[PDB]
């Protein structure tokens, strides 16, 4: 039946809002931190995009997944 | 004054005592301030 | 007893005989031409009311447009303007005004789809066009390894007009089923100002649609 | 059935709803620490992979239970 | 129906998703004490990873019910 | 059938999320008064220490319960 | 290290009852309470032994608890730090008696009989924080203290403190009252699950490999137990206080 559609909807739905805002709480650290003093910006250039490369590698084990239940 | 009172009685810290509040052992090199008149006959107290 | 229906419609199809989105619209299209006839024709040097529509709405918006985006508000006042004066007039209208969609023998999805329509092509023309291959900047580009997500941003910027004409349509839609559920039950409004509650959200809804339209473009901008 | 795979979907969604939150915290705290001051890079970058590592330490838990299930 | 697949997930996932929100303030806390003034070095560096390894218990109890569901 | 164990996973999961987050708070700020203030490091130490011990009380509860529950 | 054998099973239950029924119903928590009294009385004549001002001599030991105790109510309050002082003292070194006794040797096997038969083989231990009863009656004994101390303080501000809170419009009251109300089944609620649940714990954990699993568990147990006899002491006060304030 369409309990495949409800693995789906599981996988993409949980598992999402933990990334979702953990990339949100990363800018907005990295913002302040900028704000505060902008000679460091391009160690904070180097440092979001890792953490939001990883807090989205997360993320696509999420979605990839529910491409696998899709098949 | 009594803002420094005040403030040094909070800082207890010696690490969060740093800056003019590093009270540095092995004491090596010292600075002193010298303050004279601009001109003479001030009398003896540019001799003191 | 609840009564509430959608008034979903085809706007390629050609317009049914009730047109019941298409008749709000020509009477808030009537409304706004006469209030600026009445602000036009009776002008004076310092106006009260005829005048003080003009400055406290147009000239703010392009102030608040200017401050946003200076030199490029210019550009497209028109597109920001067309979202003001309109929408929230014809939610006003449709605020239960005297009729209530009672006594017949934005909402639609079509409209705010092709207002959608209209910004993304908005996009298409003005935005980047000061680079040209701008929508291509920060996208599989050779860094892509920091910007591979860029294309899905264009996507989501492609999804953000989509997103702007589901705000169009929701909320005003909603405003309509929560007055028809307040006459089923606990008619006139409420015990809270529900009307008024409805027609500041539909103020609040316009207005935000404007500024997402001005920083939309803003964004293409840089 | 079914059941299985609506297992793995949580699996996976409830192994990723903390991680994300996590790593999330994680780079926000270590970009505001390293804003404030240079001279300890080395030490907050070792920090922060000993971070990353733990959170996606149970990520790969997660993970990997999902992938037993799916056999 | 595979009701012990379900329970392992639900397991797994609900015992994997605390320790990754609570490592993120955590090591975040003690970044910034030590962006501050690194004197407390070590003693901090022991103050967080007793803290961490509480929360590895949970990990470690979250991992084992399902195993016993497992086998 | 496996109901139960669903219940043992829940009860499990559901228990350790509390404590686990929970925990992460207390140390951050634990920590954070090291940076600031470490005077209090005996008093810090003795309240982190009880508040924890609240929060694997807590955890305890949980888990004994969901022995209970598997037995 | 390996606990090849000793996992015979768990068995755990709301309470056990206790023998000398019939001239007077007397339930193993009853047991557990008298034997907890004794020895708090003992304590008691030991600590206060010749009472010649002795330093030192294991009466210190209790002379400093009381004393810490008492710093403790008068750093809450002062107005009844000296009547209800023995009110507090006496759940102080009581609660934390309960809370003792429960990891001796066979606690929650004490008084059976016999896995053979275990016909009416009932532990006659029943540990008196581990028991409902008890810890309703000393709730209610609290929140009676602290409603007689409120009526006596201010007869008029224990009513005003909710009816007249806010007359005009609504006001604190009822909802304050209720939750003062809740509070005393709340405290009685917690001394029922705690101490029932280290009791619960040490038979279910340790019934699966009792080798260092028991051990850290036992450690938490006492730690939780003396926190939550501290934290019902304190809570009297507070709630008196409150009552008071």
């Amino acid at each position: 039946e369409g309990l495949n559609l409800v693995a789906t909807a599981l996988a993409v739905g949980l598992g999402a809002i933990g990334p979702g805002v953990g990339i949100g709480i990363i800018v907005s650290g990295a913002v302040q931190a900028i704000g505060r003093n902008p000679e460091i910006e391009n160690r904070v250039v180097t440092y979001m995009f890792i953490g939001i490369a990883f807090t989205e590698a997360l993320a696509i084990f999420g979605l990839v997944i529910a491409f696998l239940i899709g098949f | 004054r009594e803002v420094m009172a005040n403030l040094t009685a909070r800082v207890v810290g010696a690490a969060r005592r740093g800056t003019l509040l590093e009270k540095r052992e092995t004491v090596k090199s010292v600075a002193l301030l010298v303050v004279t008149p601009d001109r003479g006959l001030c009398g003896s107290l540019v001799a003191n | 007893h609840v009564e509430v229906a959608a008034e979903v419609i085809f706007d390629g199809i050609p317009g049914f005989p009730i047109t019941n989105s298409f008749v709000v619209a020509i009477i808030i299209d009537i409304f706004v031409i006469a209030l600026a006839v009445a602000a036009t024709r009776n002008l004076q040097m310092v106006p009260r009311g005829l005048q003080n529509v003009m400055e406290f709405i147009l000239e703010s918006l392009y102030n608040l447009f200017r401050n946003i985006n200076a030199k490029y508000v210019a550009t497209a006042f028109p597109l920001v303007a067309t979202i003001f004066l309109f929408v929230l007039f014809g939610n006003w209208f449709g605020l239960l005004p005297g009729v209530g969609s009672i006594g017949v023998c934005a909402a639609d999805l079509n409209f705010t789809f092709a207002i959608a329509v209209i910004s993304f092509v908005f996009i298409e023309y003005w935005g980047f066009r000061a680079l040209g291959p701008g929508y291509l900047k920060k996208f599989f580009n050779t860094n892509g390894i920091m910007s591979f997500v860029g294309i899905i941003e264009f996507i989501s910027e492609l999804v953000k007009p989509f997103a702007l004409a589901f705000r169009l349509f929701g909320n005003i839609f909603a405003g309509e089923v929560l007055l028809v559920v307040m006459a089923f039950l606990v008619p006139l409004l409420l015990p809270l100002p529900f009307y008024g509650f409805e027609v500041f959200v539909g103020f609040i809804q316009a207005l935000i649609f404007a500024l997402l339209t001005y920083a939309f473009l803003n964004i293409a901008v840089t």
